RNA sequence: AACGAGACUCUGGCAUGCUAACUAGUUACGCGACCCCCGAGCGGUCGGCGUCCCCCAACUUCUUAGAGGGACAAGUGGCGU
RNA sequence: AGCGUGUGCCUACCCUACGCCGGCAGGCGCGGGUAACCCGUUGAACCCCAUUCGUGAUGGGGAUCGGGGAUUGCAAUUAUUCCCCAUGAACGAGGAAUUCCCAGUAAGUGCGGGUCAUAAGCUUGCGUUGAUUAAGUCCCUGCCCUUUGUACACACCGCCCG
């Protein structure tokens, strides 16, 4: 049965009917299957049948309680940004948007000219980590 | 029944060794037919006593390999009692004689091996023991529904009653009743 | 003319073992009883593991050991 | 399919094959001269030289030409060898 | 009867539904939003794990000799994967036993005895035994 | 390979081995069974002896006279029976006909010492006496066959003491299905029937009259003789 | 790897079928209904329960791992 | 004749035998208290569940550690001069 | 379930029950332990029982990487350690070769001790689950004893010829 719809398009990544509801979700960036379970219990629905068998009217109600999550009491430690750093607010951050915000946490490294920019414009390693025996392209 | 454990629900009466070569290390049913396939632990000290201990739970033993398996012998008899389950619901019959037919038509009748010559690989035919035979049927036939459920959808247990099947009517469908005929093909040519 | 003719399934019984032979002791020397004929022994060599008194499946014996 | 008039090879005949696998008891291979039947040769009848290299060889991925010694016609065993081959039959 | 005699994964399944019937146990707001434990990767699938968790708690009460809020996290802790590392055991959550045991302790299930420990109240072992029978006179025992 | 060629004088000839087997063979077929318990009876007793018999000392043993056809119009009506009873269960229970194996001496005959061997080697001390005793055999299957048993019990005896031919002592009892039996040991009796058929072909053209079939005592050949009758 | 195809619900032809191939088979798991239709396996589990309240399958053996159907339990 | 090997030391495996224990237990009641009739009976009692109560109770099987005993190719059947 | 360990020691420091606060890391208030006495009737993992996922580089895998919160210290940047959210790579059973192992043994699985102000993917011990295969041989590698040959004794990795 359930026949109407499958696979759809929904802000910035194209999500498939085929998958559970939860999991489906996830493609999108700035969204795990953690941060998912929570937004759809927000929204009070079941996570318990496919992504293809949602309404137009409940998907409407979805992004809404995505995107303004601490206007329907999603805590702030449980976002993705808190005081993202020079904006002043605590934030959450989606699919590409999220990349626009990380290009320019890259740029500012190297504009103030840290370590950080540094290694990053060099291609190595910006954590505590050996790269003697880490990498190969080349050998 | 009252004085002899049948398997918790089937019967090792009425059940027989078909041959006269391969009895004497196959048995089940003198008075070594028991409730559960387990011993103590004890099973090899000595060269003759690796025969004595059942059929039943030489399978089970032989089951679980490959590493992430290995010390889960509890996890091993779930697969079996549902084995039996399986073959007495898909064809019906003392689901015993299933897999004693199923072991017998996998042992082999003549093996090769090495020999040095001349620095070059030569090979001759030779015969095999009836408790090499046993050894090797139970090795085969097990390597085939290992084999089988890794990528499928289809469970162990599925895989492994199909498997007894086409071992117990010959049909080369297995991958035992191949490998046998491999063997002996190779036997026939160098000999 | 084709294929072949080839003779039916033998069973034949241990009375002795003799010695390991092979390159690692891998093959075993043994006496055999036809058993069917009480007079007549062949000795063979047989791979597995063989105690006495136990019976073999041969395919034929034509076939017959030496040393080597 | 089949790619020759008769579905099963004879005894004597030249055919073709292309290794899909080696064995440690010679080379388990596929028929592309017949239909995708199974044929196994046998290590022993490869050469009558010794054997160095065995990849330089016998290899997957390889049309080679062979006799078919023995055929099991009821059962689907086609015995192979490698060991009488003329450039000739090639 | 006593509860030794049952099955305790029936026991469990018949208590947790009993207690939210009655309108039993003032749960905590977080509730959909909660790991549980520091050695999960995800939220429990479970939409009312709180009252399935009440349950375990008052059980083990009867058994043992009582013990506080450290000790019952001890008895739910189970292995943490911490990927490329090796697995190793470690504890979960604590918070949400000591509102648990408090909630419990509302009912007067429970109560702060002596000897370092909440014990389960006279009320509480009639009533676990109550239903005990309950399993037998459902299945059949 | 060579039979006991002792004379009658001796303990390991070919008469007092006989002797001592067919004296064993029937003992161990009432040990089997508890004559002190139930026995099942058919409406007719036994025509080989009164029902005035009270002691319950006759063999526990019934006769069955049953139909066959050979073809060429012939009908055998011939005796056959079974030896004991065994329960079973689910108001079934399993006919069987005992036999037991004797053994003298197992180093004076090519045999195996089936004190030592029988748990281990279990199918050669039976192919012992498919070298040995071959004709036994398969006449006690033969017998089981005629009958329609549902196992083949036999006895492993052997003697007390090797030099006492009179005390024996029972080594164990093992239960064969002796249809599945037959298709181990490599009888069929499709050939049998085969046998009987060509004797049949001799007599029936014959007239009345004594006549003798015998085995040769030095040959391997039977035939049918023409005796003047009362010889 | 491969691609093979799978129906995560059901259409005409697959649910009608489903209804006169239980008579037909005597061995019922969800694995089975995986090669003989095209469905995805989940949809099988629960399809399977459905079934068994009309009782037009029976139980035979349940597991956490694996669940073992039968036809109707006649003969 | 000497050194090494072995012998030796430690450890494991065999004690309802011995030695003795609220910084170790068990059993037994005395129990009184809680619990459910859950079984005969009625809820008591008898039986079942653990905890408190336990002693000026009984014991040391379990736990603990000391003294001792036990295995030697000893017995039997083969084989070896 | 077991081997252990624990402040009163080095110079400033232990193991933790219980109560309260926090999603978590953690904070805070009280109490015991010189230890068969307190932590700890060590209420550990694999395993066991029931849901969910479905052959899909998938929810397998968790590398790389952004932001935020705690703890140790005199100081944490080239990220000490720990926690939360997000990011989601190689990898779908592995060439030529090669290691180790015979009974509570191999393998799977957790724990204590060691180093330690903070911190084991290491090492050393301990429990738990627990197979298959052999009862042999000198083929390879190597070792012991005798006999034999030697232009060798820096001993064949030696020596020596055009």
């Amino acid at each position: 049965p359930e026949k109407f719809q499958h696979i759809l398009r929904v802000l910035n990544t194209n999500i498939d009917g085929r998958r559970k509801i939860a999991f489906a979700i996830t493609a999108i960036k700035g969204v795990g299957r953690r941060y998912a379970h929570v937004v759809l219990r927000k929204a009070d629905i079941d996570l318990t049948k496919r992504a293809g068998e949602l309404t137009e009217d409940e998907v409407e109600r979805v992004i809404t309680i995505m995107q303004n999550p601490r206007q329907y009491k999603i805590p702030d430690w449980f976002l993705n940004r808190q005081k993202d750093v020079k904006d002043g607010k605590y934030s959450q951050v989606l699919a590409n948007g999220l990349d626009n915000k990380l290009r320019e946490d890259l740029e500012r490294l190297k504009k103030i000219r840290a370590h950080r920019g540094l290694r990053h414009f060099w291609g190595l390693r910006v954590r505590g980590q050996h790269t003697k025996t880490t990498g190969r392209r080349g050998r | 029944t009252p004085d002899i454990k049948l398997f918790g629900k089937w019967s090792t009466d009425d059940v027989q060794i078909n041959d006269i070569s391969l009895q004497d290390y196959i048995a089940v049913k003198e008075k070594y037919a028991k409730y559960l396939p387990h011993s103590a632990g004890r099973y090899a000290a000595k060269r003759f006593r690796k025969a004595q201990c059942p059929i039943v739970e030489r399978l089970t033993n032989s089951m679980m390999m490959h590493g992430r398996n290995n010390g889960k012998k509890l996890m091993t008899v779930r697969i079996v009692k549902h084995a039996f389950e399986i073959i007495h619901l898909l064809t019906g019959e003392n689901p015993l004689q299933v897999l004693v037919n199923a072991i017998i038509n996998s042992g082999p009748r003549e093996d090769s091996t090495r020999i040095g010559r001349a620095g070059t690989v030569r090979r001759q035919a030779v015969d095999v023991s009836p408790l090499r035979r046993v050894n090797q049927a139970i090795w085969l036939l097990c390597t085939g529904a290992r084999e089988a459920a890794f990528r499928n959808i289809k469970t162990i247990a599925e895989c492994l009653a199909d498997e007894l099947i086409n071992a117990a009517k010959g049909s080369s469908n297995s991958y035992a009743i191949k490998k046998k005929d491999e063997l002996e093909r190779v036997a026939k040519s160098n000999r | 003319m084709d294929t072949s003719r080839v003779q039916p399934i033998k069973l034949a019984r241990v009375t002795k073992v003799l010695g390991r032979t092979g390159s690692q002791g891998q093959c075993t020397q043994v006496r055999v009883e036809f058993m069917d004929d009480t007079s007549r022994s062949i000795i063979r060599n047989v791979k597995g593991p063989v105690r006495e008194g136990d019976v073999l499946t041969l395919l034929e014996s034509e076939r017959e050991a030496r040393r080597l | 399919c089949r790619f020759y008039q008769h579905k099963f090879p004879e005894v004597e005949d030249v055919v073709m094959v292309n290794v899909r696998s080696i064995a440690e008891m010679g080379a388990y291979v596929s028929l592309l001269e017949y239909n995708n039947i199974e044929g196994m040769i046998l290590l022993s009848e490869l050469s009558r030289r010794r054997i160095r290299s065995i990849n330089k060889l016998i290899r997957i991925g390889r049309n080679e030409c062979v006799v078919v010694i023995r055929v099991d016609k009821e059962k689907g065993y086609i015995d192979l060898s490698k060991r009488r081959v003329s450039p000739e039959e090639a | 009867v006593t509860v030794k005699d049952v099955n305790q994964q029936e026991f469990v399944r018949a208590l947790a539904a009993f207690l939210k019937k009655s309108g039993k146990l003032k749960v905590p707001e977080w509730v959909d939003t909660v790991k549980l434990a520091k050695h999960k990767e995800l939220a429990p699938y479970d939409e009312n794990w709180f009252y399935t968790r009440a349950a375990s708690t008052a059980r083990h009460l009867y058994l043992r000799g009582g013990a506080g809020v450290g000790s019952m996290t001890k008895i739910y802790g189970g292995r943490q994967r911490n990927g490329v590392m090796p697995s190793h055991f470690s504890r979960g959550s604590k918070s949400v036993a000591r509102r648990v045991l408090q909630a419990l302790e509302g009912l007067k299930m429970v109560e702060k005895d002596q000897d370092w420990g909440r014990k389960l109240t006279p009320q509480g072992q009639r009533d676990l035994d109550r239903i005990a029978g309950q399993v037998a006179a459902a299945k059949k025992k | 390979n060579e039979p006991p060629q002792d004379e009658g004088n001796s303990f390991n000839s070919p008469r007092n081995l006989a002797m001592e087997a067919t004296y064993i063979n029937h003992n161990f077929s009432q040990q089997c069974l508890r004559m002190g318990k139930e026995r099942y009876n058919f409406p007719n007793p036994n025509p080989f002896v009164e029902d005035d018999m009270d002691k319950n000392e006759i063999a526990s043993v019934a006769y069955r006279y049953r139909r066959w056809k050979l073809g060429d119009d012939i009908d055998l009506i011939v005796r056959c029976e079974h030896d004991g009873v065994m329960t079973g269960a689910n108001g079934e229970v399993s006919f069987i006909n005992i036999k037991t194996l004797n053994e003298w001496d197992s180093r004076h005959c090519n045999g195996v010492d089936w004190r030592q061997k029988l748990d281990s080697q279990r199918g050669a001390v039976i192919a012992t006496e498919l070298k040995n005793n071959s004709y036994k055999l398969a006449r006690w299957t033969c017998c089981a066959l005629l009958a329609g048993s549902e196992y083949l019990k036999l006895g492993y005896v052997s003697r007390y003491h090797v030099k006492d031919s009179s005390r024996h002592v029972i080594l164990g009892t093992q239960q064969f299905k002796p249809n599945e039996f037959a298709s181990q040991i490599n009888l069929s009796v499709e050939n049998a029937w085969g046998i009987l058929r060509c004797v049949i072909d001799i007599c029936m053209k014959l007239e009345e009259g004594k006549y003798l079939i015998l085995k040769d005592p030095n040959k391997q050949v039977i035939r049918v003789y023409s005796l003047p009758d009362g010889t | 790897r491969d691609k093979l195809n799978n129906l995560v619900l059901f259409d005409k032809a697959t649910y009608d079928k489903l209804c006169k191939e239980v008579p037909n088979y005597k061995l019922i798991t969800p694995a089975v209904v995986s090669e003989r239709l095209k469905i995805r396996g989940s949809l099988a589990r629960a399809a399977l329960q459905e079934l068994l309240s009309k009782g037009l399958i029976k139980l035979v053996s349940k597991h956490r791992a694996q669940v073992i159907y039968t036809r109707n339990t006649k003969g």
